[PDB]
RNA sequence: GGUGAAAAGUACCCCGGGAGGGGAGUGAAAGAGUACCUGAAACCGUGCGCUUACAAUCCGUCAGAGCCCUCGACGUGUCGUGGGGUGAUGGCGUGCCUUUUGAAGAAUGAGCCUGCGAGUCAGGGACAUGUCGCGAGGUUAACCCGGGUGGGGUAGCCGC
RNA sequence: AAGUCCAAGAGUGCGGCAGUGAGACGGCGGGGGAUAAGCUCCGUGCGUCGAGAGGGAAACAGCCCAGAUCGCCGGCUAAG
RNA sequence: GGCAGCCAACGUGUUGGCUGGGUAGGGGAGCGUCCUGCAUCCGGUGAAGCCGCCGAGUGAUCGAGUGGUGGAGGGUGUGG
């Protein structure tokens, strides 16, 4: 075991399926690299994906009280929310429907050695 | 008629004893 | 044409794969005596100031 | 050496100390059974004439009665309507050979 | 209970037939026979436990009646129109190894272990073959009376 | 007095999914493709506990004949002699003298060969 | 429709524009946080174990190598009356239901899960058969008296 | 007159509860048709399928063998 | 070697002999759910429900065997 801290990113206006795919990118890599990974990545679900993991180094920073540079983002995922149904008319009366999609941010950076 | 003819002489097998379903 | 069969969950998976983002290629710069990662690609313009290291 | 030993209609390759799980026999646990020879092996010589391998019996012991692997049986044809669901585990008992 | 072949439970052996003037069917079944292992006690069905067969003088295979002239050995190209066809004779002297080989793969299973089994088989046309490190001891078609 | 039927239900339902374990598709997952999968299943287990007799004896067959073959003789003939001769073990047995130790085997074959008769081939 | 016994409904600190969280506290519990009792399945991830890129698979079943886990024994890795997981490979193998002479059928129906959805009830009805009471008899209907399911009620009805 | 007779699970009579009343192919006897049809209509103490699993006929309801109470890592056979 | 249906023998629970494919359909005997009369038992030292483990029964199914979760009601007998 190494001593971890987690955050948390719940209700996200973000489908997790479209989360993930930036998720794939960073998972099992030091905070500061994945931080510039997400920072330079051109899909917009970097932006909420990136604050967790801000956020989860903090808590080291500031509940663990252990060193920023040792923090490695071991374990991140991407959990479905709830969804919202809306009604698209179409034509000659008929109506589809929409999904408003949401996630859950989950992530748990741990302090290995160097 | 090669399909029936084929398929009505599959029954003079020995297997088949000169007879068979649908001849 | 209308799909005949729900498909199935290997045959699902297999190009829900291929629906992947790359990682960009980053080098290192020097701006106000500190190092910052960037893309290859924009290593002049921050290397004159003209993007928003936050 | 070893025999080949006679019971519940098979036959056993068997070594003295050797335990194999036959068909039921009515012998309490504990209890020393005899069983009839279809062939014996002595090192390089083996025994197959009919009357003197009835003289050899292989004596075993009882150690156990037990049921075999439980059987699942669900018939059933199509289109029919006709299922038939019973099971079956068949009883044995366990014994360990002592002497040919 | 039955015995069933562990890991380093088999062992094979380098056998080389000798082609000439025998029967094509009669070399290529005896060879599909201790390709397959089927002269093993230790057989079963499951492992690929045969032997290594070397065919020597594959040209002077022997093919009875008329069959060097009418019959026929089939190719289809898959596009319409793309079957061709070679007779014994033209695949004698075109290259005649295949000829004798063609034999064996059509008796040996047709499954995933036959494509395994197949491996063992070397067929050469001429008298002689690159195998010797191997010690082939040759190998006579013999009939068990009854 | 209503019931909710679903205390009842899902028995059946447990049962049949855990049986249906390590089925590859959907047939692991949903109750009734599983119970339909269940149908087979059973229906082959009976079909192979019944074939399995007959796929040991033709394994046991052709150990006996390579083995009979490598010491000159055929199998037909082999328990041809055997019969004649009185000594009266299977073919499973039979099958593990072919395989363990071939000294005995090769003892049996010596004793069909000599309890059998001066032309097979005769009218008798 | 359902937080908790009681709002005691998370002071203060930290990341974040907020949303959301992490410490700290409240509480018996926060796997009770005003998205709140229990929290199943479908569906969606992540981690590990075995397997899989020369192979024609109603997707199983029977035999089965190798690997992984576990329980015993002797001992110190190899057997054992063993147990699990996964499965290279080999044999066999044409979904379910309706309706049909006959459907794997290229006939119908069914995307999936969870909840729901079809021989019931009334009547001195009719016929038959069990069971019980009384028996050449058997029984009351309306009704009357009983805080009751008890007791009276001969009109009729069936047998003769 | 016997046989079967700890069974055919047989006849016949009365009653309660039925389903069925679209059959198929094969052997033998025939009508219709062109002595055609995997056609159609009859007869048959004829068979199988229907409502039948297992083995053979490459596959193959109706053909040949044989009627599945369950288990066995025993043996003998049938058609082939 | 295990089960069951019909029948027989001694006799009063055994043994024996025959038999046990099956749709429409007929008959018999049962599993699980809920509500209840009466009787007993269990439960904040943790009921139900759910998820497992290890097992059991000829079948529906069972687990007053066990853990995890859970937080207030349940089991069994004999009738309705
Ligand atoms: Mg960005
Ligand atoms: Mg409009
Ligand atoms: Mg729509
Ligand atoms: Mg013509
Ligand atoms: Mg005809
Ligand atoms: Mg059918
Ligand atoms: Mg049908
Ligand atoms: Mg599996
Ligand atoms: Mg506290
Ligand atoms: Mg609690
Ligand atoms: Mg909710
Ligand atoms: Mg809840
Ligand atoms: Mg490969
Ligand atoms: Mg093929
Ligand atoms: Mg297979
Ligand atoms: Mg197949
Ligand atoms: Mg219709
Ligand atoms: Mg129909
Ligand atoms: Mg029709
Ligand atoms: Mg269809
Ligand atoms: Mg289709
Ligand atoms: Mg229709
Ligand atoms: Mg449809
Ligand atoms: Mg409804
Ligand atoms: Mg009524
Ligand atoms: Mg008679
Ligand atoms: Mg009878
Ligand atoms: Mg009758
Ligand atoms: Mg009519
Ligand atoms: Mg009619
Ligand atoms: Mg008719
Ligand atoms: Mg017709
Ligand atoms: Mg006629
Ligand atoms: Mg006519
Ligand atoms: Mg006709
Ligand atoms: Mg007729
Ligand atoms: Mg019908
Ligand atoms: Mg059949
Ligand atoms: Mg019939
Ligand atoms: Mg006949
Ligand atoms: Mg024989
Ligand atoms: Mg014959
Ligand atoms: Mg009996
Ligand atoms: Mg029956
Ligand atoms: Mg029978
Ligand atoms: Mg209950
Ligand atoms: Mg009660
Ligand atoms: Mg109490
Ligand atoms: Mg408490
Ligand atoms: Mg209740
Ligand atoms: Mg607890
Ligand atoms: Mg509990
Ligand atoms: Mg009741």
């Amino acid at each position: 075991e190494f001593p971890s801290a987690t955050a948390k990113a719940r209700y996200v206006r973000v489908s997790a399926t479209k989360a993930r795919r930036v998720i794939d990118l960073v998972r099992g890599k030091s905070v500061e690299e994945a931080l510039d990974i997400l920072r330079w990545a051109p899909q917009a679900a970097s932006e909420p994906v990136a604050k967790v993991i801000a956020s989860a180094a903090a808590n080291a920073q500031n509940n663990e009280g252990l060193d920023p540079s040792t923090l490695v983002v071991a374990t991140v995922y991407a959990d479905e929310g709830p969804t919202a149904k809306r009604i698209r008319p179409r034509a000659q009366g008929r109506a589809f429907r929409i999904r408003k999609r949401t996630s859950h941010i989950t992530v748990i950076v741990e302090s290995r050695p160097p | 008629a090669k399909r029936g003819r084929k398929k009505r002489d599959r029954k003079h097998s020995k297997a088949n004893h000169g007879k068979r379903p649908n001849a | 044409a209308v799909p005949k069969r729900r498909m199935s969950r290997a045959n699902t998976r297999s190009r829900r794969a291929q629906w992947k983002a790359e990682a960009p290629g980053l080098v290192t710069v020097s701006v106000a005596g500190q190092q910052r990662k960037v893309p290859r690609r924009l290593l002049k313009a921050a290397r004159l100031g003209l993007v928003d290291l936050d | 050496t070893y025999a080949i030993v006679k019971t519940g209609g098979k036959q056993y390759k068997v070594a003295a100390g050797d335990v194999v799980k036959v068909e039921k026999l009515d012998s309490e646990p504990g209890a020393s059974v005899s069983l009839p020879v279809a062939l014996v092996v002595d090192g390089a010589n083996v025994t197959s004439k009919a009357d003197d391998l009835a003289k050899v019996a292989v004596t075993a012991e009882v150690l156990e009665h037990t049921k075999g692997p439980k059987i699942r049986i669900h018939k059933f044809k199509n289109k029919t309507g006709y299922h038939k669901r019973q099971g079956h585990r068949q009883q044995l008992t366990v014994l360990k050979v002592t002497g040919i | 209970p039955t015995y069933t072949p562990k890991a380093g439970d088999t062992t094979r052996s380098w056998y080389v037939i000798d082609a000439s003037d025998v029967v094509l069917g009669r070399l290529a079944s005896a060879a599909a026979t201790l390709l397959r292992g089927k002269h093993k006690p230790t057989f079963t069905p499951n492992v690929d436990g045969g032997d290594f067969v070397i065919v020597i003088n594959a040209d002077k295979i022997a093919v009875s009646g008329d069959k060097l002239t009418k019959k026929f050995a089939y190719r289809h190209s898959g596009y319409p129109g793309g079957l061709r066809k070679r007779t014994i004779g033209e695949l004698l002297e075109k290259h005649p190894t295949r000829v004798v080989e063609n034999a064996i793969i059509g008796m040996l299973p047709h499954n995933k272990l036959g494509r395994q089994i197949q491996k063992k088989l070397k067929v050469y046309a001429g008298p002689d073959h690159p195998h010797a490190a191997q010690q082939p001891i040759p190998f006579e078609i013999k009939q068990v009376a009854q | 007095a209503r019931v909710k039927r679903a205390l009842n239900a899902q028995k059946k339902r447990r049962t049949v999914l855990k049986a249906s374990k390590g089925y590859r598709g959907q047939r692991s997952r949903l109750y009734r493709k599983a119970k339909e999968q269940q149908l087979h299943s059973l229906t082959y287990a009976y079909r192979d506990r019944r074939a399995r007799k007959g796929e040991f004896r033709k394994l046991w067959i052709s150990r006996i004949n390579a083995a009979a073959r490598a010491n000159d003789i055929t199998y037909n003939r082999l328990i041809q002699g055997l019969k004649a001769a009185g000594v009266e073990v299977d073919r499973k047995n039979l099958a593990e003298l072919a395989v363990s130790d071939p000294a005995a085997f090769t003892a049996l074959v010596d004793v069909a060969r000599a309890a059998l008769p001066e032309d097979v081939n005769a009218p008798s």
